């Protein structure tokens, strides 16, 4: 293997203890450290799991009763399984801040390469092993997950020879289904540590709180000075996560989401397919299945937001030719008379008001889609939110295409000013 | 298989579809200034045709927020334009390419003032966040005006391309980062392109480019075609000057004072070939001496100079005082 | 940098520092003939120096490109202009005339070498140069070649093509 | 907790932001060769031979 | 964003709009 | 030529003392005597902070914090000038809440109204009469 | 052609091709449909002129058909 | 003193062309220069075989297999020459039995011995008269 140069960092214990003994950090704010965060949550996933694998029995039949039964004549148990969903929840929140507030940077720059696809990664393994969690509960809504993904499975195949028993088997939650995705779950949470160390490593090499380039060179060394503020700033959010769902949640409430985990396969057999709903995470991705009735669609956009949520260095990247880049461009072509644009430069992040425009439009359209369920059982008879629609519309335009980030409108204005300056001034 | 004479190319690219591929003189890959082409650009865009009708009418827009919004933040900062626009924030900290033209041609101070003027405000910013810029610090951030940092950009980036973006041949390559990730490693860079497929040779004559036409059009007056002869067009000019003052407030004169157009006429007279003795003959003296100093290249005088170091051993790694004779 | 040229074995010898010399030697005679290459350099590269000259040629058993076919046509036509000093003339006249029994002229070697065709390029090199036997000789310093020193698996593959590379790019 | 965790970190990156700085003429003979030759990437290697050549 | 409060769905939960499931809780404080 | 650069090209050459105990005799070589080769990762982990800085006659003073305020700049002035001003409108909207509040405002409306009709749309639908 | 491409897919000579008896014909022989005219050296003849700006140009006619040299000296 | 030395010693020192893109200019270091560095497994894997040898005016011959009998010198000499004289009885025998016959013949002996004397006290314990 001649095309592989090499590694970065050789993560043997002894570099990494002089690494992370020696590592400095430029002084920061709250709004840079949602990657601690992402760490310690997943850290803290990896102990709960742990305890939690020595009660779960694999076999379907048992789940639920050994769950109920374990909760009482052991202490800590269901302390453990809350401290699970809890660290689920809040690693999604802390993963898709980092992420916008990555986006929000623009990190697409080729020195953030290594950096941001690292990352990505990551994060798309963080969402395999939470699907194979979701399995383990055994209820409705874990049958529910894996009828749909064993039907996008076999999407790829056109419904031929059964391609999916290795690991969906029969597409029903069995002995053997269970034990297999529980150790697949274990296996690739552990892994998901290993990836995020080496994301962590890589990231440092150009690590930056803000867009703007201060001119400072001390820095903080980490061990204490960085790590007592990012313990706090852990501390801080989750007590604003405390109060917040301390009063938004109402002790006893009234049509939860929770309500479709009451059935448990094998005990109950009919499913109340009226109300079906997932975890707020993946309630986006089943609300875009609702909106987008064609199966083969709502898998390509599925796919195409993964990958294209890679890839963002490359489409948006400076590409290693200075700039110089020529892009495709359908209609400014004429307003120019050109058949090609010379890529944009200007495109800072404080100073810009399009590019702030911009990022808040699909952050927001992003919350909306994750705001609620389509509820497809007369979505479509009903004509459908048309909200939804533009703003998932609007996601699959800001991730991809780049007249929505890196105009050309800001470098022709700074151009023309330039030219009328100079000219005057001669 | 070779790319030329495949079989899409065989049917396409003929002399009846004028699609031929012409061979010519060899070339040198990136043939055209990114400068030069955006001055062209920003001239079709704004100043003609339809798209320069409805640019034109989103000015004041503009201005507002695209020109004096990032102002007004450089001088909340006590910065200028120059400092985000010049160098960009993302070159300035982490750019091998700057980098190493900066090593290999600037001198230290042309970035260490740009880094150290970040600094005042960081140091601050970072320890108690919501500084505000004394008025001071501010006063020495608004002198300067836009006219020398459009300067030293077309500078910088003309120099850019002449010397190292003109020497430079992009070729087909694999992924930079030597990452395991199958998602990185089979990034192919090469196709997709358009230049990759533009011209297969380096000899291929250039079949898209702007008409000298346009090039000479844009040289011209960047307001309007007006005949500052004529008393018509000097009037016009100067409302549409005024204009402009009053949009951009630091782009030629400080936002309280007024243009003085009849330097400007003198400045033109002298550049072209129409002269006359309408102005005072101190008035073209100072044109004259304003012109020579903005063209002057700053050279060092050799004068109040420090003293260099010589440094010697301390006492006690020398030998002692006495010295006898040996035998 | 080594990549931007169009000979492929430059693009190597460019790539280690220290492979000095580097020279094609074709000696034909009446019954038997030698097609190889000599390197001279620095011994770290001595595996990069011994699996390198066959790596490229047998690789044109498999592929070409038009770039070198055009490369070495070129070089060819100038180096057959290029026979102006009488002895070396006069010496080539001899030897052809010894060997052949005719003069072979400059408009024939043009029309013979310039109908050579990428297909008919790979066609010669399998016939002459893919899996095929090798004649190899190492003078001095041996210390890193010692343990390779004996006609084995890694000497018989690397008269294949991109199968056998793998010593050459180790170092 | 909240109190302490401020006088842990805020106030103490304040504390240490209270720097002087002094910047001097120096005009001796010494040519600035370091900036002109010097400088290490610790990702040279993704960018030899594949970036501005 | 805003949803309705007479549709049946609390909070925009939507299902459960053949049953009375805002007594006590939410209409009401038992 | 029987010359280390083969007589007509320089090389850089080095012979690293890793993999030699010895100097000489039967005395060991410095044990940092590696960290001698320049600008490699596998010296030192310090090499990974290598961004550009160069200066010359600069000086920077820093003083103990045992000498220093423990909470320095705290409350100067008063909740007004330290709180309402400084941190609210010079932190928060100067800084956040000026950059989005339209475009977030836009969203939340629209969202607002979109969510409106269905609900309307859904009600039509369940109510007739 | 298809014949050509599909004889180059597979690494097989295309014996009826002509550009393959050409390159395999024996070489004590004249290749079978070719051949190059005799032409003879003729004299050198010198020539300097020099250009309005005070470059000069020397040039040598071609004594037999070769490669064209060219050269720029410098009296730097 | 201002040198690099101090003026007291001489430093083996080296400025390592990794870390670096350009030699000179624009144009790229070689890609194979970080294995001038010599004695240093960092450069190379082939440096792990590191047995000692030196040697002047050897030459060796080896030839290629193609060219070479498959199955060289078997039975080259008669079955009873080739198997029962020099494998059973100097490749078995002078190597391995030789070696190992007699303490392993006394081990065999005693534990039998003993396990014999072992198996009569069970059978005296299960079985009376
Ligand atoms: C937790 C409990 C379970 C533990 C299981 C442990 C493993 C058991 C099997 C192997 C046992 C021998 C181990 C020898 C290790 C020698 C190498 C070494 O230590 O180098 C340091 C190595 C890093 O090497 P490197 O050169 O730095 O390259 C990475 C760079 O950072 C570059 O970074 P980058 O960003 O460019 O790349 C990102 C990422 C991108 O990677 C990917 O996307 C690829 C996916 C991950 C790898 C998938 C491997 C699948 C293997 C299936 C095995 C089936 C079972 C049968 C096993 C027996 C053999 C058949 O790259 C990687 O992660 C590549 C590193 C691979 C690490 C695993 C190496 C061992 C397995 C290799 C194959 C088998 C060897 C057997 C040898 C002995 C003979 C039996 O670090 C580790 O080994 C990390 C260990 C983390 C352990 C946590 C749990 C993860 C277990 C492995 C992954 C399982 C994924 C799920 C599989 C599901 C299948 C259905
Ligand atoms: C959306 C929601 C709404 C919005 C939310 C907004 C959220 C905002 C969050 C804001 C977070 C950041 C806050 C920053 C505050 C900054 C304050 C400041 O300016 O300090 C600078 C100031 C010095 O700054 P400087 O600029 O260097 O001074 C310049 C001077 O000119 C020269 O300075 P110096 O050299 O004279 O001073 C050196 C310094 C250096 O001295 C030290 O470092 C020694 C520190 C010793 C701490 C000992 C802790 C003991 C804790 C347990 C106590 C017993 C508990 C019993 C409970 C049951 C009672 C029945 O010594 C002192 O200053 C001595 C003063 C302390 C006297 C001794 C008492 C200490 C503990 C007091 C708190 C505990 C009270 C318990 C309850 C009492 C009954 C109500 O720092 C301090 O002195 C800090 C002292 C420690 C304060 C801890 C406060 C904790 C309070 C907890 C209890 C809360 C009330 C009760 C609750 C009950 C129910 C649970
Ligand atoms: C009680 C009364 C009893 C009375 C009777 C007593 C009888 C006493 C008998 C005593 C026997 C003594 C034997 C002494 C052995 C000495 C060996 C020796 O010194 O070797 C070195 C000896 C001499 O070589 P050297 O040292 O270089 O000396 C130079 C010589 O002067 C000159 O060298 P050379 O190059 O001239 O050597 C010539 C040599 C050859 O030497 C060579 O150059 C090597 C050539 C190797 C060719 C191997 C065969 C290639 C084809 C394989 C099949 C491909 C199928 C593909 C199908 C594709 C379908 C899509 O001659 C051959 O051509 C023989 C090759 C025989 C190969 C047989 C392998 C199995 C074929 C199975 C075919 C199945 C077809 C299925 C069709 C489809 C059905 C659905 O070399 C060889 O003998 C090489 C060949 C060895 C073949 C061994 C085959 C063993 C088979 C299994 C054991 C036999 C019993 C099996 C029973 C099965 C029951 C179920
Ligand atoms: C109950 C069930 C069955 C249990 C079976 C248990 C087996 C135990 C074996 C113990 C010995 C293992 C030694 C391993 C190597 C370490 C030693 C070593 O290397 O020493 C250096 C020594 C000297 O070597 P060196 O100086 O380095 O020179 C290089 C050699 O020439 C390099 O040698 P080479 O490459 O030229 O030779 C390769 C070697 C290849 O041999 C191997 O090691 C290969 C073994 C393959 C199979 C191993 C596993 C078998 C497992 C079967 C049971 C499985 C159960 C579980 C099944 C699944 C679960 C239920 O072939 C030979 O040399 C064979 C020579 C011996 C043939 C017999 C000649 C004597 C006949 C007359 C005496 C008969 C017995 C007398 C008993 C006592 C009364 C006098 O090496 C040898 O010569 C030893 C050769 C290997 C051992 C030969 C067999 C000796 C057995 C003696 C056992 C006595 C125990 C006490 C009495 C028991 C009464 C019942
Ligand atoms: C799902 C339906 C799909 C439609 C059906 C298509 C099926 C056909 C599948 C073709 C792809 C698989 C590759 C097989 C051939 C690859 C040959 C190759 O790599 O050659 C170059 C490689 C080059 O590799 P190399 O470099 O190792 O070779 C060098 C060897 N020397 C130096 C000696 C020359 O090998 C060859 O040169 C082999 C040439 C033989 C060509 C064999 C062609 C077989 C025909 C394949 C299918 C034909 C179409 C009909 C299919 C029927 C469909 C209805
Ligand atoms: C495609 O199909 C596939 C899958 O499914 C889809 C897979 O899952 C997989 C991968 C998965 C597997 C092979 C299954 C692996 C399962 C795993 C890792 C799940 C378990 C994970 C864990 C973290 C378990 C942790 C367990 C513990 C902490 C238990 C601690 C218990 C003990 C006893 C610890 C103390 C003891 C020791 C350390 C032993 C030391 C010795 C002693 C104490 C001696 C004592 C005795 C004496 C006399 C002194 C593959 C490869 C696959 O192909
Ligand atoms: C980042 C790491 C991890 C993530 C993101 C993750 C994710 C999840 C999720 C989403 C669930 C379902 C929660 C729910 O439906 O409410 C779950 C359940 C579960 N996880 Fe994980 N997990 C991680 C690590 C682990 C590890 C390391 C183990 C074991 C070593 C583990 C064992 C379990 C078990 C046993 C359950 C089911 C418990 C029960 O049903 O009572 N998890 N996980
Ligand atoms: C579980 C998933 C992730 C973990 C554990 C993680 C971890 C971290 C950590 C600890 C940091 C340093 C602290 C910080 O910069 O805030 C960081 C930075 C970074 N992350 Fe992640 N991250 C994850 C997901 C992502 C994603 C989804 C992306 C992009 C899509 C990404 C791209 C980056 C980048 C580019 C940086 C460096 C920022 C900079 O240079 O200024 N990471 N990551």
């Amino acid at each position: 293997m001649e095309w592989n140069k090499g590694t970065y960092m050789s993560t043997s214990i002894k570099k990494i203890v002089q690494y992370f003994s020696v590592m400095t950090v430029s002084f920061h704010d709250i709004n840079s450290l949602f990657g601690f965060f992402t760490f310690l949550t997943i850290a803290s996933q990896l102990v709960s799991g742990t305890m939690l694998a020595f009660s779960l029995v694999p076999e379907p039949m048992l789940i639920p009763m050994v769950r109920e039964e374990e909760d009482v004549e052991d202490l800590y148990t269901d302390d453990f399984f809350w401290l699970h969903e809890r660290g689920v929840d809040m690693l999604f929140i802390f993963s898709y801040f980092h992420l916008f507030r990555k986006i929000y940077l623009n990190n697409f720059e080729y020195e953030q390469e290594a950096a941001w696809k690292s990352g990505v990664f990551t994060f798309l393994l963080f969402q395999v092993v939470v699907f194979l969690g979701l399995v383990l509960c055994c209820t409705h809504l874990s049958d529910i997950t894996l009828a749909i993904a064993a039907n996008l499975y076999d999407t790829f195949f056109a419904g031929k020879g059964k391609f999916y028993w290795w690991i969906f088997t029969s597409k029903e939650l069995n002995t053997d289904t269970i034990i297999r995705l529980a150790y697949l779950h274990y296996v690739l949470a552990f892994f998901l540590a290993y990836l995020g160390l080496i994301h962590g490593v890589d990231m440092h090499y150009d690590w930056k709180n803000e867009s703007s380039m201060d001119g400072l060179e001390t820095e903080m060394i980490w061990f204490d000075e960085a790590l007592s503020n990012e313990l706090g700033a852990m501390i801080e959010i989750i007590l604003i996560v405390m109060i917040v769902c301390f009063f938004m949640y109402p002790e006893p409430e009234a049509l939860s989401y929770e309500f479709f985990m009451w059935g448990d396969i094998g005990f109950i057999n009919d499913v109340r397919f009226l109300s079906v709903a997932p975890h707020w995470y993946f309630r986006p991705f089943m609300a875009w299945l609702t909106v987008c009735p064609f199966h083969k669609i709502g898998l390509f956009g599925l796919i195409y937001y993964f990958f294209i949520l890679f890839y963002q260095p490359v489409i948006h990247g400076t590409n290693e030719q200075n700039n110089y880049t020529k892009r495709n461009v359908a209609f400014v072509s004429f307003f120019i008379n050109r058949s090609d644009i010379m890529t944009p430069k200007y495109h800072s992040v404080e100073d810009n008001l399009l590019h702030q425009i911009t990022f808040w439009l699909f952050l927001c359209s992003a919350l909306y889609v994750t705001s609620y369920l389509p509820y497809g059982r007369f979505y479509n008879r009903i004509n459908g939110n048309y909200g939804t629609l533009w703003s998932f519309m609007y996601i699959f335009f800001y991730l991809g295409n780049s007249f929505l980030r890196r105009p050309l409108i800001t470098e022709l204005y700074l151009f023309n000013a330039f030219v009328k300056s100079k000219f005057l001034k001669k | 298989v070779r790319l030329e004479k495949i079989l899409w190319e065989q049917l396409v690219n003929v002399k009846a579809f004028s699609r031929q591929r012409v061979i010519g003189a060899p070339s040198k890959w990136y043939n055209e200034n990114r400068t030069e082409w955006f001055k062209v650009a920003q001239h079709n865009a704004f100043n003609t045709g339809f798209s320069g009708v409805i640019l034109r009418a989103l000015e004041p827009l503009l201005a507002k927020f695209i020109y004096r919004w990032r102002l007004d933040i450089a001088h909340q900062r006590g910065l200028t334009l120059e400092d985000s626009l010049l160098f960009m924030d993302r070159e300035l900290r982490r750019c091998y390419f700057f980098e190493t033209v900066a090593r290999q041609n600037l001198h230290p101070y042309t970035v260490l003032f740009m880094k150290k003027r970040r600094a005042r405000y960081y140091k601050v910013e970072r320890g108690l966040r919501g500084f505000y810029v004394p008025d001071w610090v501010r006063k020495e951030a608004e002198e300067r005006q836009l006219s020398e940092t459009v300067d030293n950009i077309f500078n910088w980036e003309n120099f850019v391309y002449r010397e190292y973006m003109s020497d430079m041949t992009p070729i087909g390559r694999w992924t930079s980062l030597s990452k395991i990730t199958p998602l990185d490693m089979f990034q192919y860079y090469g196709l997709f392109r358009n230049e990759a497929w533009d011209r297969f040779f380096y000899n291929e004559a250039f079949y898209e480019s702007y008409s000298e036409k346009e090039k000479q059009e844009a040289n011209g007056n960047p307001f309007g075609k007006f005949n500052l002869q004529t008393a018509d067009g000097r009037a016009q000019f100067e409302k549409e000057v005024n204009t402009f003052i009053e949009r951009y407030p630091f782009a030629v004169t400080k936002p309280g004072q007024k243009f003085d157009f009849t330097r400007f006429y003198a400045l033109e007279d002298l550049a072209n070939k129409r002269d006359t003795s309408k102005y005072d003959p101190a008035l073209l003296e100072s044109v004259k001496n304003e012109l020579k100093q903005s063209a002057a290249l700053p050279a060092d005088n050799g004068a109040n100079k420090t003293k260099k170091s010589k440094p010697i051993l301390p006492d006690w790694l020398q030998p002692k005082f006495g010295k006898a004779f040996q035998a | 940098t080594s990549d931007r040229q169009y000979s492929l074995i430059h693009k190597e010898l460019g790539n280690l520092p220290d492979v000095t010399i580097h020279k094609t030697h074709y000696l034909p005679y009446s019954d038997t003939g030698l097609f190889g290459s000599y390197f001279y350099g620095n011994e770290i590269f001595g595996n990069q120096m011994l699996f390198l000259s066959q790596m490229i040629l047998s690789e044109y058993a498999s592929y070409i490109n038009q770039a070198e076919i055009y490369r070495a046509r070129a070089k060819y036509f100038n180096e057959l202009l290029a026979e102006q000093n009488s002895a070396d003339i006069a010496s080539s006249i001899a030897t052809q005339v010894t060997y052949l029994n005719r003069r072979v002229p400059r408009s024939e070697v043009a029309k013979r070498i310039s109908s050579l065709d990428s297909g008919l390029i790979n066609r010669a090199a399998t016939r002459w140069f893919w899996d095929k036997e090798l004649a190899i000789v190492t003078w001095g310093p041996s210390h890193g070649l010692i343990a390779g020193s004996h006609y084995n698996r890694s000497i018989k593959r690397s008269t294949l093509g991109w199968y056998g590379n793998t010593h050459y790019y180790i170092v | 907790i909240l109190p302490f965790k401020y006088f842990k970190t805020k106030a103490y990156y304040r504390n240490l932001l209270s720097l002087r700085w002094e910047m001097y003429a120096v005009r001796d003979g010494v040519y600035y060769n370091h900036f002109k030759y010097g400088g290490y990437n610790s990702r040279a290697y993704q960018f030899r031979g594949y970036f501005w050549a | 964003f805003i949803y309705r409060d007479d549709i049946g769905a609390f909070w925009g939960i939507k299902g459960y709009e053949e049953l009375v499931t805002e007594v006590g809780t939410h209409k009401g404080h038992n | 030529m029987n010359v280390t650069g083969a007589g007509l090209t320089h090389v850089k050459d080095f012979h690293s003392d890793e993999m030699r105990v010895f100097r000489g005799g039967l005395r060991h070589i410095a044990d940092k005597q590696g960290n001698l080769i320049y600008g490699s990762v596998n010296s030192s982990v310090r090499y990974y902070h290598d961004k550009m800085s160069y200066e010359r006659g600069f000086i920077q003073h820093s003083r103990s914090p045992s000498n220093q305020f423990i909470n320095f700049h705290f409350m100067l002035g008063g909740f007004r000038t330290y709180v309402l001003e400084r941190f609210f409108k010079q932190v928060w909207y100067r800084r956040n809440i000026r950059t989005f509040w339209f475009p977030v405002l836009i969203s939340y409306t629209s969202g607002c109204i979109t969510m409106r009709m269905y609900d309307n749309n859904c009600y039509d639908y369940f109510y007739f009469s | 052609s298809v014949r050509k491409a599909f004889y180059d897919f597979i690494y097989k000579d295309d014996k009826s091709a002509e550009t393959y008896k050409v390159t395999t014909a024996d070489p004590r022989t004249p290749v079978q449909g070719f051949r190059g005219q005799t032409a003879e050296d003729v004299a050198a003849k010198y020539e300097v002129t020099k250009l309005a700006n005070g470059v000069t140009i020397i040039t040598e006619s071609q004594t037999f058909p070769s490669q064209v040299d060219m050269g720029i000296l410098l009296d730097v």
